[PDB]
């Protein structure tokens, strides 16, 4: 399974 | 002995040729596994052994995660040129992270951004902090880190659990063909001729990667000659590699190519 | 930038006569924008196959371009390779 997103930087 | 999920995001500010403004390729282990891109937004496997292994179901929820990070990274390819004063200029973003278990039930992390082929962002793996490589970096090391964003406590519980779940699962669905060996045919010629010859030794079609292949001289072993392990990838698994040694000054006696192979005891090839 | 590392050659040795599974093996180089094409005598290969742009721990891309091609003695394989929009490299096959 991928990682769920990440937030914008 | 360890095993490796990994996935790797490339994202650029303009597309090109071949490049779609987005893409991703996770790794299990040596092979390519899993695969995605902006263009038919759609999540795929990428050799024969994840074909029909997991439902429907998977693979809609892979596409989701992926649709997801996909402007969410366009937009962050923008933040990055600012934060530097770019404004022409084709730009690029590069995202890493995997798992690795191991040992006995060791695991290992890592987690990283690149702002074109500079390190920008990482994560500390024991500490459970993102420390930034640049300046620039400074103002998203504390939106991560602040309280209430808590990205290093989101991540840390993906990589110690749901990265090892799947990996652990992939390994299975490819065990068959992952630690499989396969063994080197080896096919020596000598180029040319004048004072000294030349002598390559091609070995190919071999799995795992991994060789040792020198030229010994009755029992001593030889010279250089360029290049080194420059071992080259086929399009199966299979790998390939050529040495070659300038030899016989006028001489002569007895050379020969030693190979030192996971799928054998030792084997030796003699002249000509 | 970093410019290519380009290698071209065959599966198995070269075996004149008959088909070869014809590759190169383009790595180290950023940024990822990349054309490349094989070609025999200039005329290029009716049979294309490529594997997708990944990176290493480096940051640095890497791909590789195969095709099965019939070859003769004399004549000429070339992989054609260009990183931006710089002026093609030709690289020989041995």
């Amino acid at each position: 399974y991928m990682m769920p997103r990440h937030w914008p930087i | 002995g360890s095993h490796s999920l990994r996935y790797y995001y490339t994202a650029v500010s303009d597309r090109a040729f071949g490049l779609p403004e987005f893409s991703i390729v996770g790794y299990v282990d040596d092979t390519q596994s899993f695969r995605y891109n902006s263009d038919n937004q759609k999540a795929e496997p990428a050799t024969q052994w994840m074909k029909q292994k997991e439902g429907p179901e998977y693979w809609e929820q892979q596409t989701q995660i992926a649709k997801g990070s996909e402007p969410v990274h366009k937009h962050d390819v923008k933040t990055a040129m600012d934060r530097f004063n770019q404004t022409s200029g084709t730009h690029s973003l590069q995202v890493m992270y995997g798992c690795e278990l191991r040992e006995d039930n060791s695991i290992r992390s890592y987690h990283q951004y690149g702002y074109d082929g500079r390190e920008f962002i990482a994560l500390d793996t024991e500490r459970w902090v993102y420390v930034p490589s640049v300046r620039e970096a400074q103002l998203t090391e504390q939106k991560w880190n602040s309280p209430e964003v808590n990205a290093p406590e989101r991540n840390k519980n993906y990589l110690q659990n749901l990265c090892i779940e799947g990996l652990k699962r992939y390994l299975s669905y490819g065990r068959a063909e992952l630690e499989r060996r396969v063994h080197p045919h080896v096919r020596i010629s000598d180029h040319q001729s004048d004072d000294a010859t030349e002598l390559r030794c091609h070995a190919y079609g071999f799995y795992p990667r991994e060789i040792d292949v020198k030229w010994v001289k009755n029992g001593r072993a030889d010279v250089h000659s360029e290049a080194a392990k420059e071992i080259l990838p086929n399009p199966d698994g299979s790998y390939q590699l050529r040495v070659t040694a300038e030899i016989t000054p006028s001489e002569g006696d007895s050379y020969a190519c030693h190979v030192e192979h996971s799928s054998l005891k030792e084997k030796l090839i003699v002249v000509w | 930038i970093s410019p290519p590392v380009v290698k071209v050659y065959t599966a198995e040795p070269v075996d004149f006569g008959k088909t070869n599974e014809v590759i190169c093996y383009v790595y180290n180089y950023h940024p990822p924008r990349l054309e490349m094409r094989l070609e025999k005598n200039g005329v290029e290969i009716p049979d294309c196959k490529q594997t997708d742009p990944s990176f290493q721990h480096n940051w640095k891309y890497y791909t590789t371009k195969s095709t099965h091609v019939h070859i003769d003695k004399g004549d000429k394989v070339e992989c054609v390779v260009s990183h931006n929009g710089n002026p093609s490299k030709k690289y020989r096959l041995d």
